[PDB]
């Protein structure tokens, strides 16, 4: 006939912002505890009626390696780090602007170090007024790729600051079956993260019988345990989706390819004691269909620190000495971060070295499912009306 | 009402033409008419702001349509000719297929040149008025 | 203004004439410009929480009345004309007697059927207007 | 806009010639789009009835301009001839120089006469319409 241009009001359409989130956790405000004094300073109460209005037949693409939302909180999490820990001595470099011997002289700084209570707590963050948080229900979702039961939310599910390297500890885990995400395989540069279905316990203890402090001119060791009855079943599961993805090769796991400390082993914290548990009788097994572990109580040597490499930037630090006894950290594992080594000499085999240290890595496995979206209201399609002129 | 406060003409998923034709069937109906805690005052709050901030948008864009001639409008409608580089497509798969969020896809490289047509043609029914000042 | 924020148009008990002339009195005047405890705050959210509403509900049946061509405007005119089996009065009794809330009782079983004529009216002036479209 | 929520038509010290002009510019653009503490409430409170009070203060005159035929829009344009006993004043002047808080102290004598006599041309457009209505 005869199209015309018209112009609607209302239209749904979305975009992608760039805002700040507010948190809102369930703090308490009296007790000593670090995370409940920062969430009662800087936080609201959750929200005690949450609505999630599931959407019709929509598909978003869901990128998650593009998130800005997880480059916030990575920031939210640093501004509670120089709030908690204060370091006794904070050796960071500095340069100066001078083009090539460059002029980069370290800067330390001294504060009182005093030895604090130290837990996390689930947060939840939330959008401001104007916006909406999408969210994704697919039982896989595969990380980049678009589903198709989305629902919109206005706060995300519990999620906690925990800091620690090759093994995602206290989190959500899997809805029916462990998938694996990573930004793009066979180019071993990205981390795979694997996320479990079945919460896989590890108890890591010192009573105290070890007041012994030095041995020439121990306090400094602990160890933890992993059920080898249990764990075999959700590696015998990780195993079977990495075939999938590689049927001819070898899945043959390895220890770490060396590094940092805080790399090579494992490292999370309780109480300020910085343990570095060494994790090679857990990834030495080599694999195929069939196990080759053994056949209780893999007993995970571990060492509390003093002088660490920072994770909110470079630069070392040095912290008080180690509480005198009975440290217990009753964790669970979710997650699992994995790299992989790949080449022209790989004759056949697939290696899966634990990585992890970059942060923002271990809060992309949680905050995936999200995706932060404003609403456009215009909206311009033609029609056969015409203004009466 | 379609799943937020704004863009209540229709809800997200539906094609353009199944949702105007379903927002009748709402407006003649919605015209006929047939535990606490004391931190519930935070979250009562935000839930204003919310609403508030919604209506104050509404209200400045729906003033802003009058650049077009389209002032208090939600559905309005102009003389300007539609091309055939922009879509080239039919009237009847467009309202039929492609809803919302796929046809903004498929015209998001000239909505923003349509933008400086719209101003353009009003200028011009406004010119054309005041000459007809001169006699009436 | 009307004891209300809805019923603006008068206050209930007095009739529809000496309302609505009471209203343009009102209209002149007011366009020509001539203790305290922490639980205030409960009770200042439950004061805005219907101010609110009463504001999101008014804009929606303000745009709602598009339906019959009377859309951003509160005393509109159709082009139906009025039966005699409906009410069979006459237009100085209707306002001089017959207060707002006598008058609703007294076409009670005909609101619904009203609602369904004017909107069949609506589409005729629309798809008329569009034949017009045809030749200008 | 024009830092308040009222007197959105442009900021106060700017001559009324340059802010309608850069109204427009704001126009363009913006249709286009291209610590804590729990005392945080009370004013949380303050800074929302600042803003439902403007809100509803708004759509009140926007709707009480109906008495002058300028219902729902912010610039309206009646058909009362400018006297010249008001200000004797050109056209270009009046917006080049003198700021609105400027001609205000200049027309405050006859602002009130002003309002009578808009009242009178819409009662006579009316009547007018009226008497069209015999034949058509
Ligand atoms: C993953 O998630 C899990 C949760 O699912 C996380 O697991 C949590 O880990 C926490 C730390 O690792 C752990 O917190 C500890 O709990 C102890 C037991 O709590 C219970 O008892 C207390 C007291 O009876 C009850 O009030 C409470 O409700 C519980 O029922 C606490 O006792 C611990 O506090 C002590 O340790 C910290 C360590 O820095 C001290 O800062 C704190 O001040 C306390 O220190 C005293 O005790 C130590 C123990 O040796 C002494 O050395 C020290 O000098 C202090 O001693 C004084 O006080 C004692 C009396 O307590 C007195 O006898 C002595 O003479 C001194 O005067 C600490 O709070 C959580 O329980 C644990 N949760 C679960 C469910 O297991 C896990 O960490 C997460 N993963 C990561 C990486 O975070
Ligand atoms: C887990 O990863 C580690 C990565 O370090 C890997 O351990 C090393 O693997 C390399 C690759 O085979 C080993 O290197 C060779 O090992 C043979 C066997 O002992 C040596 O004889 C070789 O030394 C001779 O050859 C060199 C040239 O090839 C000469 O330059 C050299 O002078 C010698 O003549 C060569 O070192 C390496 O020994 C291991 N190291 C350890 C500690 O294991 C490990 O294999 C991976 N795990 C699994 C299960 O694959
Ligand atoms: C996801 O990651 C994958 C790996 O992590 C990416 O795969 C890459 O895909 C490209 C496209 O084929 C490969 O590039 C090829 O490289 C060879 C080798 O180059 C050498 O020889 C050429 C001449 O032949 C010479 O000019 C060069 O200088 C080199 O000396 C080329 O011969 C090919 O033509 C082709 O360009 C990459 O090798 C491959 N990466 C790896 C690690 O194998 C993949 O692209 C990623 N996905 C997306 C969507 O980007
Ligand atoms: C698409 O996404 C929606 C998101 O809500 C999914 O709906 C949810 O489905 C789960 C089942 O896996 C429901 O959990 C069940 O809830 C009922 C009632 O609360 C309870 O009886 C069960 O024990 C179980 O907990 C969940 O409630 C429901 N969401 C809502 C808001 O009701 C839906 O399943 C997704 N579609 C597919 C195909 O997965
Ligand atoms: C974590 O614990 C494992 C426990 O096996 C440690 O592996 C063992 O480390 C020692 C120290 O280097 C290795 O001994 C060395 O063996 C070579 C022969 O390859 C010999 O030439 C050296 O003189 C030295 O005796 C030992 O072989 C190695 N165990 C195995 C099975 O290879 C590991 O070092 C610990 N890592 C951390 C970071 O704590
Ligand atoms: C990779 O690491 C795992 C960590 O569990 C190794 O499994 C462990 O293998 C040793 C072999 O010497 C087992 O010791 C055995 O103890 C029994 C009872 O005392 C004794 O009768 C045997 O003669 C032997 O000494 C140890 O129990 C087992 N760990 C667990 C938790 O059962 C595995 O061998 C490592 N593989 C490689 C290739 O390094
Ligand atoms: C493998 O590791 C687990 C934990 O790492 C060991 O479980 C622990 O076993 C001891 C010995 O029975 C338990 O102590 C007992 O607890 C009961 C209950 O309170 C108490 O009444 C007894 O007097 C005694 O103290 C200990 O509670 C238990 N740990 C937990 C968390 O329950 C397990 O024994 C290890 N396997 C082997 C073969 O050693
Ligand atoms: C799962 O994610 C991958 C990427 O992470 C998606 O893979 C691409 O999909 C497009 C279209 O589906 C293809 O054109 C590309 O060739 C794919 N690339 C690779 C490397 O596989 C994949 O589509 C996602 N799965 C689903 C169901 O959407
Ligand atoms: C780690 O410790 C937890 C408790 O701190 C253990 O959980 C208990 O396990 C026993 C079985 O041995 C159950 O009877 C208890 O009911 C469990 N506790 C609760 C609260 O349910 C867990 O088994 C330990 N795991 C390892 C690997 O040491
Ligand atoms: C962690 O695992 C070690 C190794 O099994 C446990 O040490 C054993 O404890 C049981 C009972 O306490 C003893 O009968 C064994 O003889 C111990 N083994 C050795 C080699 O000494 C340790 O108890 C576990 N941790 C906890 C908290 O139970
Ligand atoms: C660590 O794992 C244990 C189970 O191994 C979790 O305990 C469960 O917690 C949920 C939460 O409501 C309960 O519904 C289950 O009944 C618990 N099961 C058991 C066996 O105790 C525990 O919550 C996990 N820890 C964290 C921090 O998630
Ligand atoms: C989504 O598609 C299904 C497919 O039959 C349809 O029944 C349903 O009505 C669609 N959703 C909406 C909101 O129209
Ligand atoms: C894993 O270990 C358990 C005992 O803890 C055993 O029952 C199970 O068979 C093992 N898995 C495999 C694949 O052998
Ligand atoms: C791995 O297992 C398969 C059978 O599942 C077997 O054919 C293959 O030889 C095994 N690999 C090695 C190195 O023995
Ligand atoms: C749109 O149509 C007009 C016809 O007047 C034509 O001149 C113009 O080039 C068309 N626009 C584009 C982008 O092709
Ligand atoms: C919608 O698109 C499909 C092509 O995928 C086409 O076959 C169908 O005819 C279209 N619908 C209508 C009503 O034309
Ligand atoms: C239109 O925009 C799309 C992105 O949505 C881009 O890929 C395409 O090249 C653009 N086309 C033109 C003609 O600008
Ligand atoms: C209303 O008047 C019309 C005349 O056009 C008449 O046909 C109709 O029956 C009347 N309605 C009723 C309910 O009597
Ligand atoms: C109002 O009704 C009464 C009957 O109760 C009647 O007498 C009177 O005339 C009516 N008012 C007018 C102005 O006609
Ligand atoms: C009108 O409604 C009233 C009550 O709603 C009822 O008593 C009366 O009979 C009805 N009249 C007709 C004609 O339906
Ligand atoms: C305004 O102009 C009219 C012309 O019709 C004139 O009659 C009237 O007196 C003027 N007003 C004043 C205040 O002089
Ligand atoms: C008033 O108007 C007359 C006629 O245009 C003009 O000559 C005179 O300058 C004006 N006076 C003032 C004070 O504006
Ligand atoms: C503004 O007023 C000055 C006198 O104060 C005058 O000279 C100037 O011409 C006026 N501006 C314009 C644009 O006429
Ligand atoms: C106009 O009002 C001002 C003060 O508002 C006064 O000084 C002035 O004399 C008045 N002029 C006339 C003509 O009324």
């Amino acid at each position: 006939a005869k199209k015309w241009v018209t112009v609607y009001y209302g239209v749904p359409v979305w975009k992608e912002a760039t805002t700040t989130l507010f948190c809102a956790s369930d703090a308490k405000a009296y007790d000593t505890e670090v995370h409940n004094v920062w969430a009662t300073h800087a936080c609201v109460p959750t929200d005690p009626n949450p609505q999630e209005i599931v959407l019709g037949n929509v598909t978003e693409n869901f990128n998650m390696w593009k998130n800005n939302m997880v480059e916030q909180m990575h920031e939210d999490i640093i501004s509670l780090w120089d709030q908690s820990l204060k370091p006794c001595v904070k050796l960071t470099p500095l340069c100066v602007t001078l083009n090539c011997l460059i002029n980069c002289n370290t800067s330390v700084i001294t504060q009182a170090c005093p030895k604090v209570s130290f837990e996390p707590i689930p947060i939840h963050y939330c959008a401001p007024a104007g916006f909406a948080i999408l969210k994704c229900n697919s039982k896989t979702f595969n990380g980049s790729g678009p589903c198709t039961n989305v629902s919109t939310v206005q706060c995300t599910h519990g999620i906690r600051p925990v800091v620690s390297t090759q093994l995602l500890l206290n989190g959500s885990l899997a809805e029916e079956e462990i998938v694996i995400r990573s930004e793009n395989i066979t180019d071993n540069a990205k981390t795979i993260i694997v996320q479990l279905n079945e919460a896989v316990e590890i108890n890591c203890t010192r009573p105290n019988n070890n007041t012994r402090k030095s041995i020439h001119i121990n306090i400094r060791q602990a160890h933890c345990n992993i059920s080898k009855a249990r764990w075999n079943e959700t590696l015998g599961q990780i195993v079977a989706k990495l075939e999938e993805q590689f049927p001819n090769k070898t899945i043959i796991f390895n220890h770490s390819s060396g590094g940092d400390p805080e790399i090579v082993t494992h490292s999370f914290n309780c109480g300020g004691e910085f343990f570095y548990c060494n994790t090679t009788p857990l990834f030495n097994s080599t694999w195929n269909n069939t196990r080759t572990d053994d056949y209780q109580n893999i007993t995970l040597q571990c060492r509390i620190k003093q002088i660490i490499n920072m994770w909110q930037g470079v630069g070392k630090a040095m912290y008080a000495p180690p509480i005198r006894g009975q440290i217990r950290c009753s964790s669970n594992i979710t997650g699992l971060l994995l790299t992989r080594d790949g080449g022209r000499d790989q004759n056949g085999t697939e290696t899966f070295r634990p990585g992890g240290g970059n942060m923002r890595d271990n809060w992309r496995s949680e905050l995936y499912k999200y995706k932060v979206v404003k609403i456009e209201p215009l909206g311009i399609a033609p029609t056969a009306c015409k203004r009466r002129v | 009402l379609g799943a937020f406060i704004l863009g209540f003409l229709g809800a997200a998923g539906s094609t353009m033409g199944a949702a105007s034709m379903a927002l009748t069937v709402q407006a003649r109906l919605l015209l006929s008419g047939i535990q606490h805690m004391l931190q519930l005052t935070v979250w009562g709050i935000k839930q204003l702001q919310a609403r508030v901030l919604a209506v104050e948008r509404y209200l400045r864009d729906q003033q802003l349509l009058g650049i077009w001639g389209c002032s208090g409008k939600i559905i309005c409608c102009t003389n300007v000719p539609w091309n055939d580089s922009w879509s080239n497509k039919t009237i009847n798969e467009i309202w039929d297929n492609m809803t919302w969020m796929q046809w903004e896809k498929e015209i998001d490289n000239y909505t923003q040149h349509i933008y400086t047509l719209l101003e353009v043609s009003q200028i011009q029914q406004e010119k054309n008025e005041q000459e007809l000042l001169e006699l009436d």
